[PDB]
């Protein structure tokens, strides 16, 4: 039982380390995919070199949109929006010059 | 690469093969996946030795 | 490249298009004519020597 508990802990740790791994932000998935589906640069990458002191403020301000994607036009994502069934259940999109 | 390929264009040139370079992005995902395989293999080798 | 970037640029900005070729004598009259046809159709500049 103890060994299995420790194994579960290690599995969680490894999964989360992966979650923090690449390439910027959490992962290369639908979110990084929007960087080419449209010009959807990742917000977190857009503040890649944020100072550790502003990083908490940045995170709190950006809220769940912390992992949002900056796209000068979101009327433009509209044509492809119907494609996104395989996407995080709830996906942020932002307007502005990345 | 666009520049030099235009400078020395035509079919009979390296361009026609280095197409796969000039047209295509470099994928970090496969690079990372290969590194992860490498780590797995390293651990396997260590254990076996 | 333009399809990608024009989205990420001022909506009234149209980047310049310019290409090159050395030993342009590998071209002949019809070659020149058709290349100019398509070049104009694509509003692009040539430095062919």
């Amino acid at each position: 039982v103890e060994r299995d508990e420790v194994a579960a802990q290690k599995r969680e740790l490894e999964k989360q380390i992966e979650r923090l791994s690449q390439p910027s932000g959490a992962e290369d998935s639908r979110m990084i995919a929007l960087a080419e589906r449209f010009g959807g640069v990742l917000l977190s990458e857009i503040y890649d070199d944020i100072t550790i002191d502003d990083a908490p403020y940045f995170s709190a301000l950006y809220g769940p949109a912390r992992h949002g994607i900056v796209v000068p036009d979101l009327s433009l994502v509209r044509p492809h929006l119907e494609t996104l069934e395989d996407c995080p259940e709830d996906l942020y999109l932002i307007e502005g010059d990345p | 690469r666009l520049i030099e390929a235009s400078l020395y264009g035509g079919i009979s040139s390296a361009i026609t093969r280095s197409l796969r370079d000039y047209l295509l992005p470099e994928n970090s995902g496969v690079r990372k996946a290969f590194q992860d395989m490498e780590a797995a293999l390293r651990e396997n080798r260590i254990t076996l030795e | 490249w333009e399809e990608e970037s024009r989205r990420l640029r001022g909506k009234d900005i149209s980047p310049c298009r310019l290409l090159f070729l050395d030993q342009a004598a590998r071209l002949d009259a019809k070659s020149i004519a058709t290349l100019f046809e398509l070049c104009e159709r694509l509003q692009m500049q040539l430095i062919i020597a």
